[PDB]
Order: C-alpha cells, then structure tokens, then sequence
C-alpha cells in the first residue's frame, strides 16, 4: 500500500495547484512522488490519512492544507474562514487576466445606500459563482465584512447579530471608539445615536429625525413621544463605495430627546418641533403633550 | 448560557466552548468531557452520548473507545457492548469476542454465535463426524484422523 | 466511419461508410476488406489500395456497391481488414471496427419545450413524448444531452414506463436541468429500452428552428418612462408607448417574448400579452432598442393613496417573468388648502 | 529536518546500527548508554568541561524519569537501551526544552554498557563525538489538526444554514438555492449559506465537502454513498474539462479532474482479462493457459491437444477488437491472446492450461509450443491428448 500522505491512481496522477496564488490564475500541475515509492503526494486543498487511496479526499469546511501530499488539514483560526480564495479576491470586481477573469470573484455583495442618493439591493449582483468551503489550497482568508468566527474551524464565516456590527478594519471603521481594535473574531455594539436591524452589517445606521437611541446596540430606534422632539440636521446614513465596497459617511442621531420650551407644546409622537400654542392657552412647563 | 452537549469549558470568564474529542462525550454545560464507559464508542470531535458497539463487535480501548472493530476469524461476540481489556489477548476481553469452542468454527469476521462442525458426507448413510483440532480455529477436518 | 445518413439510421435506411490508410514507413499497397454486422453478407473480396503515404488514402469505400441495409434495430459492428496478398492465407495485417447504432422506426420521440431557458437558474420547461406505431411496447428509459459541446455529458436514465395503447401519445417529465452558457444549444432526447445497457431505441433533436436557446436575463435592457413623480388622486399620470423601450444586448437570435404593464392599482387590470412594436411571434428580440407599441399614451388617476409599483415585465411562453422595470409613483394628497 | 521550536519539548531520536547483529540464540541483548548535551546551559547551570568520555559517562541516568520530575528536560542526559535478539538496530529518545533562540550545539556519545557501568566509547575509536547540525529555534505554529466545529446556537437570518444533509455541500452565496438547485438569483440582501447538491460522481454524509468516489465506484448527482461497479466491469472515471473563465459556475474543485459517473461508467473488461472483485480497480490478464470471454468473471482452461495462443487464422478468433480495448480504455489494456489452437499431427498434449512460451527477442530465440512429439512407434492424429 500507498504510505499516508500519497495516492496511486490508473486514470490520473500529479497534482494541480492552487490558482489563487497565481498571477493569472491557472493551477500549475505538478508531479511530485515520495522517495520510496512512485506514489504520487496529495494535490494542496487535499489530504489522505490512512495508507491504500485511490483518491485523495478534499477538505471539509473550516480547514485547509495549503502544500502537497499532507496527512491531514488544519483548521483555520479565529478571525479568518476557508472561503476559496482571498478576501481581495472575494471581494473584487476588476479584472487583469482577460481570457480569465480572474481577480475578480464577486462573492461578496450587500445592500445599502450608493452614490445616486439611491438605495441598492445587492450592489454587486449576478449569479454567484465562487462558493466554495472545502477544499482550500492556501492560507486562510480574512472574514469578509459584517461576519465573525471566534472559534478553530468553524465552517463558515457567522453574521453579526442586528444588535452588532463588524467594520473592514480599525482604520475605515465607522463610529468605533478609542481603544477598540477590529481583527474578525467580535461583533461590536452600535453607539447611542445609531441603530442597526439587520444582519451581518458593516456599519450601523444613524437614527432619523424624530427619534433617538439612548442605549446601545439597539436593533430599533426609539420613538420621540408628544411633549418631546429631535432635530438632528447632520444625521445621515453611511454611502457605499461602490469600487471598495466599503462604507464612510455615518454622523449619529440624538440620544435623548429634547422637551418643548416653556410656552410650547407638542401632541404628535414622530416630530421634529414645538408649535407655540394660540390665544387663550398658555405652557408654563417644559414638556407638555397639550398646554 | 450553558455549553451545549458536545463542548466543554474549563475556565471561567470566557466566551467560546471547547470541542471535546474521540472517545469522550458531554451533556449540557459542563467543565470536563466524561469519556465513555467501558464498552461503548465516539469516533467525531463532538459527540453528545457514547454509542455501545454492537454484538459481533468490540471496542478498541477499555475505557474511551474510538472505534468498533468486528472480531476476527476464529472469534465470535455474543454480547453488545463488548469491549477489549489489553491484558489477555488483544481480541479478548471480559464481554469481548471470545475464542469459537473447542468443536465449533466460524471464519466470518464478525458473527455472533460458532457454527457446529458438519458430519462429512462420503455416500449413502454414512457420515464421518468432523472435529477441530485448536481451540479458536475457522476449519474442521475429519474427527478421525 | 459511417457518413450514410448523418442521423443513425434505421433498418429502412442504407448506411455508407468511409474509410482511409496511412503509413509512415511503408508505400506499398494493400488489399483491404470491409465486413457488415449483418450476419448474412459476407467479407468484401479483396481489393487493393493505391500508394501508402503519411497523408491518408482517399475514400476507399466511396464506390456504390458498399452499402448494406439492417434489418435488426441495435449496434452492429462494421470493421475492415488489410491484407497484402488477394488469397485466402495472406497475412492478417490491421483491423478497425466501429459500432453503428440502428433505431427503431415504429417508435416516435419528441422533447417540447415550453418556456425560454434563462442561465444557471434551473429550468422546468421540457417534457417528453412517445407514440409507438405498434402496440403494447416494454419498459423505456430517457435520457437528455444539454450540448454536444466537449464536457457536456449526458444525463441519468428516466423511468418513462411502457406505452401500451397503440400510437397514442405518453408524456413524461423531465428534472430540471441548469444551463452554464447562454447562447445557441442542441439540445438531445435519447430513449433506450434498459436502465444502464440495451439498445438505442431512438434520438430526437429539435429543428434548427426549435433549437434551444438559452438566454441571459441580465442583458436585458428595459426602458420604461412613465408620467409624472409623485402626484395627488386628481392628478393623471401618463404612460407613454412609443418612448418605452426593450432590447437584448447580447445577441440578435433569442426568442421573442411578450411583455404586459401593470399600473399596481386594483381599479385596472394589467394589459393582456403583445408583442413589441412590429414583431410577430416567428421573429427574434431586437438587439436595437424598439418602442413597446405605437399605440397612443395611455392616461390613468390612481383611486388610492400611497407608493405604488408601476411595472413594466417581460413573459415568455410559459407565463415565467425573465425581465422587469419598476417606476415608483408616491400619491399623495397631503397639500390642499381651502378657505 | 534539523531545527527545533521554541518552548515545545521537543524529542530527539537517535539510532544506533550494528553491523552483526546480535544473534537469535542470545541469552540477553547488548546494552548501550546514549548520553546527549541538549548546548543549552539551563537546567545544569554551566556547560561542560572539555569534550571526552571522562566527563560525558558522568550523565545522570534518567532512563525511567517522568514528566513531574525537574530532571525530565535536564540539559545533561544519559539514558540505556537495550538490543534484543533477533535485532540490530535499536534507538534511544532524549526529550528537550530550548528556552531561547540562540544557536545551540548539541552533542552527542554511544558508550557500551556492562552490568550497571557505563564502558568505553562505542565507536571504539578515541573519544570521538556526534556532533548535530547547529540551529536556531523558530517559533511554534499554533494550528490545531482536526475536523470541523459545527457551530453552536446563534441567531442567524431565515434561510441561513450551518449544517447540510447528505448529499449537499455547504457553499457561501446569496443567491436562491432550493432542492441543492439554483432557482432565482440574489434573493437575499447578503451572502448565507446554502445547501447545493453533490456532482454526479461524488458522494457525501457530513455535509462540508463533497468526496468524490473511490476507483470501482460510481454514483449520481445527490448521492450520499456510491456504489460499486459488479463483477466483471471496472470503473473508468469521465474526463471534466475545467471551467474556461471564473464566470462560469463550476462543477467540482479545480484539483478534480475525473469523475466518475452514473451506471454508464462500467466498463467490461476486454477479452482476455478478468475482474473478479465487487468493486474492481484493474482488469488482470488471464493465467498462462486460460482463456475468458467479454464479462470474464473468471477463466478457463484450454483443453487437452490444445495450447494457449493466438487463433488469428482460425474459425472462431477470440482476441478482443479495437472498438473493446483501444476506444474504451486507451493504451492501458491491449489486445491480448486468448484462444485454444489445436496440436498438430504426430504431436500429444496431456496436461489442461499450456501456452506457447513467447520470445521477445526474435532474432535469438523462436516462440515455441509445448507441443509433445510421438515416441518411436506411435502416430497420434491431430490435437491429440496421447499416441496410439
Ligand atoms: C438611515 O437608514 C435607515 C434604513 O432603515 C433609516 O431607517 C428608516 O427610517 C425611516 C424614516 O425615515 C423609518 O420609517 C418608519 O416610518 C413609520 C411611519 O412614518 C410616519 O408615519 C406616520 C403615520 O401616521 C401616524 O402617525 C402620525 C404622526 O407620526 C400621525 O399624524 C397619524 O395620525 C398617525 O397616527 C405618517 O403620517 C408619516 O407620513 C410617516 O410615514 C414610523 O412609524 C416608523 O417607526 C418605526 O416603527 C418600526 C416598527 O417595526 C420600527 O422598526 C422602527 O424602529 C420605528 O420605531 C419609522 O419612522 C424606517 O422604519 C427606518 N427603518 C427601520 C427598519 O427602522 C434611517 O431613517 C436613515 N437615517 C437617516 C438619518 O437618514
Ligand atoms: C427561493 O425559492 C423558493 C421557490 O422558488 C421560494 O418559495 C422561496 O421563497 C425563495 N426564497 C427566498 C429567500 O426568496
């Protein structure tokens, strides 16, 4: 039998390598074979454990081996997953190997606000197709945008929860304090005055005029009850750069609500002003659903 | 939250849970992966509960098995749940696969019970018994010579 | 090889072949044979080659007389020997055999489509027939072949049952099947009569007409201009016919496809199926941009308030939806002052 | 091969060769001390005096040392090891702790050892050491070599999956994937994972990847075990073309190259060969002297007054033809011999299963037949099992 580290196959033999570590990727094919045998060492992406194999079996999702015939595969740790190719790979849209397409692997896309003041269902549309988890032939990739693994090995990359959100990096994160470094393994909070509903986000949202968000990481902004109003002018949302795909421009809302004056009043919930009440009627309290 | 079955997590203040190995199991939150009891198996990295190798089949450790092996040739295992102590023989245990009777034979891997040894038929109402001659064997030869 | 019928033949059609020598160290000649699988007809007499070259012999077998009619559906086996001498023990020096496959006539296959293919998205569409010119027929099964392209390959066998009544025809259903390219296809239905061996009963491929082709629902450009943004109930809003456009932007051979408008409100139906604006249903989808029709604007006052969806889509023969447009109207009536 | 980690115990074996080696019928092996100076200065504080034998035979025995011990990683070690009978070549492991990264320089000395007394060097020279390559420690990898973790209970988006049945494979896309089919594209707003089916000639019950069959196996599109190809019949795997641009969805993993197929990738074995085995990797020629039809489950033997060879002039030519072997298999498996010819006259064959004996160099020595002549006195009339 074949030691544990090779195969011997009648209908092929060699390996191909990985082909995104190629300038115009195309695997180059191989043939490497141990010293005292013809058998032929395992393809990078594979491995074979035990002695008489016919095929080398692939990886599975979450672990990778990177160079020829190999035992077994590792798993990929915290902060990156096993996502084929590399996250400037996945996430790129410009092509320099015509007859190929080669960096260019639209396997990540998202929705959200673009240029034209125009929301975007997915900006990167199409059928996808790189999509794949098992057999990873280098080193593992960094998470994507808006999702985490905390642990060894996890098969796919997990989404921040709508509470939370996950920027590119520590330099173009959005509101994100002080001390707080990004490396893929924790979803952090939205700050007060930002909100965020949905899934696996880059970049939480800036609550609206009218409403405010005191406490942090709210997955719904909270509603300026009569008596009360917010006039945040500055709040807006982030605008995707549709080259990058990355986020800038997030100013956050109001934390608290502001009470009408004395000699003002407001009834309706969702507003943005005092209306000074007319003859006859007087507020001589600050914060009055009705003078 | 607890760690689910299948993890563990020794150390307080954390925020994962470690996947317990081969040959041991966990139930809801608890600190140490309990490896199984004598006779039942866990071959993946996040089992729940122990299963016990079936008859005919025995466990490759006494106490944290990771695989059920048939018994060879000349064995046979009654029980389920048998396991393989390595102090006698390596295919032999208390409940493991146990060595085919003195008369009896079996050449199947795993089976569960040593087959007779047949009369030997040479005509018409005439038939040579057939014995064996060692105690775990998978032949039988005529008893007379 | 066969040229004969370019299609397999049948046990009513007769089969010529073509066959060709070539070496290169040896020039001189050979007598070759050609042997049926008829079972009946014999080996060829002998007959010599010209000159052997490294460039092949014409067609050794182009003269009227090699032809042969098969009168058993299934493969025979037409091979063909070189000897050197034109006596019975000359020495054996190569042979080459080649199976041809004869279908059955008394069974008639057909595979209909009914909605244009777009890309990887899966497609629902085919289905097969049979009629049987003869009565109760055994077990069949069903195979379909998207392209002949290499890497193609040919799918699973499909139970399709027996066909018992005469020359009525059996429908069957096909899984669906996924197309990576879009363009031009040959689409194939082989029928055969075992689930992994047997015969090859019969082949259907669709007409050059009927071919296949698959369409890329992203090419399509849709251009639809309706009236004014938003506006109030009282306030009529106007679609325009002859500035509306549709085109497909890859390729001038896709099938045509018939589009409807829906204004979204509950007082008006959505238009029935039509065509663009001059084509009828044996022409192809316009590269260029066509208006929609040159019909007159069509006017409409919304009966509600609200956002509403005024849609322009593309249908295709199975009713499926390849393209869409969406103009967004906001009705409102928030500013209206009466003293 | 040569360097170490850093902060990893680290072990190091060595084997020792001994060119007669101790005989069967010993009554005890023969001991050696293998004593070994890791170049580090921790544990004993200060390197050694000069290097000889005088000073390396004072090496503590730590032969039955454990792990809570302080001298399991000491820096100056000497340990026994004895050569059975029957052996000759034994091994002797030191383990170790290197610190720091410094370039260290260990040293090492073989010494024969009588009842309980470390001998002389032995190398039987002078005091001769083994001196290892020097290195420089690098740092330890942190990877851990296992299966995946499937994750635990997260909230996660409706459609979102973590783990797939058998037959799918988890893949990362946001489009529409029902029934392991692509039905619509970008239904959702965000890459998830999906469930899509295995390819036809592969097989999976994890649900991560999808394994593509073993030789003498085939199965289907949502297999989640393949099959093997009966008796008789051999699995040849259909040739993939890879996808032309990265635009295009593809099949398998670009290290794949062959598949193999539904049921139509049993391939029977040619004439002349057979396949016993259920699930079949290689069609084996027949035995000198048997003969096989197509299937060819098994062989059988040519007859007496018949030899195994080629019946080319014959009624009834076995060989298998182009269409079986060339067009099917490649240049793997050729057309091979495999009919029974007559004996001719005058000449007796007894025995069942002969072939003619072949000659590859036909200049030198001639192909003969095993074809008995008559003795004096006896005609035999042709394929013949005896004289008359
Ligand atoms: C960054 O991007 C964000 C993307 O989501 C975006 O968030 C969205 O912001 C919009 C507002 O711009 C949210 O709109 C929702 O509209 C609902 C209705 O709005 C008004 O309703 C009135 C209804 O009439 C009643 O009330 C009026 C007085 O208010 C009274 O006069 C009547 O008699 C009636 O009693 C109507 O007249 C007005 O015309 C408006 O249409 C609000 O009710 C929503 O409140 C929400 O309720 C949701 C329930 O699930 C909840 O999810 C939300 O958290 C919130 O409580 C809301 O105002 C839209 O919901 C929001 N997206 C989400 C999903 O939260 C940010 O605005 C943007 N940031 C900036 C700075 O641009
Ligand atoms: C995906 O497709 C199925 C059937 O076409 C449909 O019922 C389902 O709602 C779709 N899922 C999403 C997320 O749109």
């Amino acid at each position: 039998k074949c030691p544990p580290g090779t195969y011997r196959n009648t209908w092929f033999s060699g390996q191909l390598g990985s082909p995104f570590i190629t300038a115009d990727g195309v695997p180059v094919a191989t043939t490497l074979t141990e010293l005292g045998s013809g058998c032929s060492q395992c393809p990078p992406g594979t491995y074979a454990p035990t002695f008489g194999m016919s095929v080398c079996l692939p990886c599975p999702a979450g672990t990778f081996a990177s160079a020829p015939g190999a035992t077994a595969c590792q798993q990929c740790k915290p902060g990156t997953n096993s996502l084929m190719g590399d996250r400037t790979q996945q996430m790129a849209l410009v092509v320099t190997n015509a007859a190929n397409d080669f960096p260019a692997l639209r396997a990540y896309t998202i929705s959200g606000m673009v240029a034209g003041p125009a929301y975007a269902k997915p900006i990167v549309t199409g059928p996808d197709t790189n999509f794949f988890m098992a057999g990873k032939s280098e080193t593992c990739s960094t998470n994507l945008p808006g999702y985490y693994t905390d642990v060894d090995g996890l098969p796919i990359q997990l989404p921040c929860k709508p509470g939370t959100f996950m920027p590119f990096d520590t330099a173009t994160a959005n509101l994100l304090d002080t001390g707080l470094t990004v490396d893929g393994t924790q979803c952090y909070t939205c700050q007060t005055g930002t909100f965020n509903d949905e899934f696996s986000q880059p970049v939480c949202k800036a609550c609206w005029s009218g409403s405010f968000a005191s406490k942090r990481g709210l997955p719904t902004c909270e509603i300026a009850q009569p008596g009360t109003f917010t006039n945040v002018a500055a709040a807006a949302n982030a605008t995707f750069n549709t080259a990058t795909l990355i986020p800038t421009g997030l100013v956050k809302g109001a934390q608290a609500p502001t009470p009408c004056g004395m000699g003002y009043f407001q009834s309706s919930a969702e507003t943005t002003t005092c209306t000074a009440c007319a003859v006859g009627t007087y507020a001589d309290q600050a914060g009055l659903a009705a003078c | 939250k607890p760690c689910q079955p299948g993890r563990y997590q020794n150390s307080i203040g954390q925020r994962v849970c470690k996947p317990c190995d081969m040959g041991t199991y966990s139930r809801y939150g608890g600190e140490l992966c309990t490896k199984c009891p004598a006779g039942t198996v866990a071959s993946k990295t996040g089992s729940s509960q122990c299963t016990p190798c079936a008859a005919g089949f025995y466990a490759n450790a006494p106490d944290s098995a990771t695989s059920c092996r048939a018994c060879p040739r000349g064995y046979y295992g009654p029980y389920s749940g048998a396991y393989a102590d390595n102090l006698g023989d390596e295919f032999e245990g208390p409940r493991g696969c146990y060595k085919c009777p003195y008369d009896f034979f079996a050449d199947r891997p795993g089976v569960r019970q040593c087959t007779a040894c047949p009369p030997l038929d040479l005509g018409g109402g005439n038939l040579v018994e057939q014995c064996t001659e060692d105690l775990g064997s998978q032949r039988c030869k005529p008893c007379s010579l | 090889d066969k040229l004969g019928p370019t299609v397999n033949p049948t046990t009513s059609d007769a089969v010529t072949f073509t066959a060709t020598v070539a070496s290169p160290d040896s020039t001189t000649a050979v007598f070759f044979t050609l042997d049926y699988g008829d079972g009946v007809t014999a080996e060829t007499t002998r007959t010599t080659t010209g000159a052997l070259s490294t460039t092949p012999t014409a067609n050794l077998v182009s003269a009227g007389t090699y032809t042969v009619t098969y009168a058993s559906i299934g493969t025979k086996f037409v091979t063909l020997r070189l000897y050197d001498s034109a006596v019975a023990p000359g020495v054996l020096l190569a042979s080459k055999t080649v199976p041809i496959y004869v279908e059955d006539s008394t069974l008639t296959a057909t595979l209909l489509q009914s909605g244009v293919p777009r890309l990887n998205l899966a497609f629902s569409g085919f289905k097969g027939r049979v009629s049987s010119s003869t009565a109760n027929r055994a077990d069949m099964w069903a195979t379909i072949q998207l392209d002949t392209a290499p890497g193609v390959f040919e799918s699973s066998r499909i139970f399709i049952g027996i066909a018992p009544t005469a020359s009525t025809n059996y429908d069957f259903v096909i899984p669906d099947q996924v197309y990576n390219l879009e363009g031009a296809k040959t689409t194939v239905l082989r029928i055969y009569d075992a689930p992994v061996g047997g015969t090859l009963l019969r082949t259907f491929t669709p007409a050059a007409a009927n071919a296949v082709y698959v369409v890329d629902p992203s090419k399509y450009v849709l251009t639809l201009t309706v009236g004014p943004t938003s506006v109030t109930t009282a306030d009529q809003v106007t679609f325009t016919q002859t500035t509306t456009e549709v085109s497909y932007s890859a390729s001038a051979t896709s099938p045509i496809l018939q589009w409807r408008f829906n204004w979204d409100d509950p007082s008006v139906v959505e238009t029935p199926l039509a065509y663009p604006d001059a084509l009828t249903a044996a022409s192809n989808f316009p590269t260029t941009a066509t208006a929609v029709s040159s019909a007159a604007a069509s006017t409409f006052r919304y009966t509600s308030t609200g956002s509403k969806n005024a849609r322009l889509r593309l249908y295709d023969g199975a009713n499926n939806v390849i393209a869409e447009k969406i103009v967004v109207i906001t009705v409102s009536n928030a500013g209206y002052t009466l003293a | 091969p040569t360097t170490p980690y850093t902060n990893i115990p680290t072990y190091f074996t060595f084997t020792l060769l001994r060119d007669p080696p101790v005989p069967p019928s010993a009554s005890s092996g023969v001991q050696f001390a293998c004593a070994l100076y890791t170049g580090q200065n921790v544990n004993p504080a200060s390197a050694p005096s000069a290097i000889t034998d005088a000073v390396y035979k004072t090496f503590t025995d730590v032969t039955t040392a454990v792990a809570t011990d302080a001298n399991y990683f000491a820096d100056q070690q000497l340990r026994v090891v004895t050569m059975a009978p029957g052996t000759g070549r034994v091994s002797c492991t030191f383990p170790t702790l290197y610190a720091a990264a410094g370039p260290f320089s260990p040293k090492f000395f073989v010494f024969e050892y009588a009842s309980s007394t470390v001998g002389a060097n032995a190398l039987a020279v002078a005091d001769t050491v083994t001196s290892l390559t020097s290195f420089t420690t690098q740092a330890a990898p942190t990877f851990i070599t296992g299966p995946t973790n499937v994750p635990q209970r997260v909230p996660l988006p409706k459609g979102f999956r973590t783990t797939c049945f058998d037959g799918y494979e988890l893949i990362f896309s946001n489009d529409n994937y029902t029934n392991g089919v692509r039905v619509a594209v970008d239904a959702y707003p965000y890459p998830v994972g999906q469930c899509r089916k295995c390819p036809g000639g592969t097989a999976t019950m994890d649900g991560y990847r999808c394994i593509p069959c073993p030789s003498g196996y085939w199965s289907n599109e949502g297999a989640r075990e393949c099959t093997a190809c009966p008796a008789g019949t051999i699995a040849k795997p259909a040739a993939l073309t890879a996808r032309a641009k990265y635009s295009i969805d593809p099949t398998t993993y670009h290290f794949v190259t062959h598949l193999a197929m539904g049921p139509e990738s049993c391939k029977k074995c040619p004439k002349g060969y057979f396949q016993p085995n259920i699930a079949g990797t290689v069609c084996l020629p027949c035995p000198s002297g048997f003969v096989s039809t197509s299937g060819a489950t098994g062989c059988t033997a040519c007859s007496e007054g018949t030899y195994h060879t080629d019946g080319v002039g014959t009624t009834t030519p076995g060989e298998a033809t182009s269409l079986d072997t060339t067009d099917t298999f490649g240049s793997i498996y050729p057309i091979i011999p495999n009919t029974c010819r007559q004996c001719p006259a005058n000449t007796y064959l007894p025995l069942r299963g002969q072939a003619a004996i072949a000659s590859m160099n036909l200049a030198a020595v001639s192909s003969a037949t095993p074809c008995r002549p008559c003795e004096d006195g006896t005609w035999s009339k042709a394929g013949a099992a005896g004289c008359q």
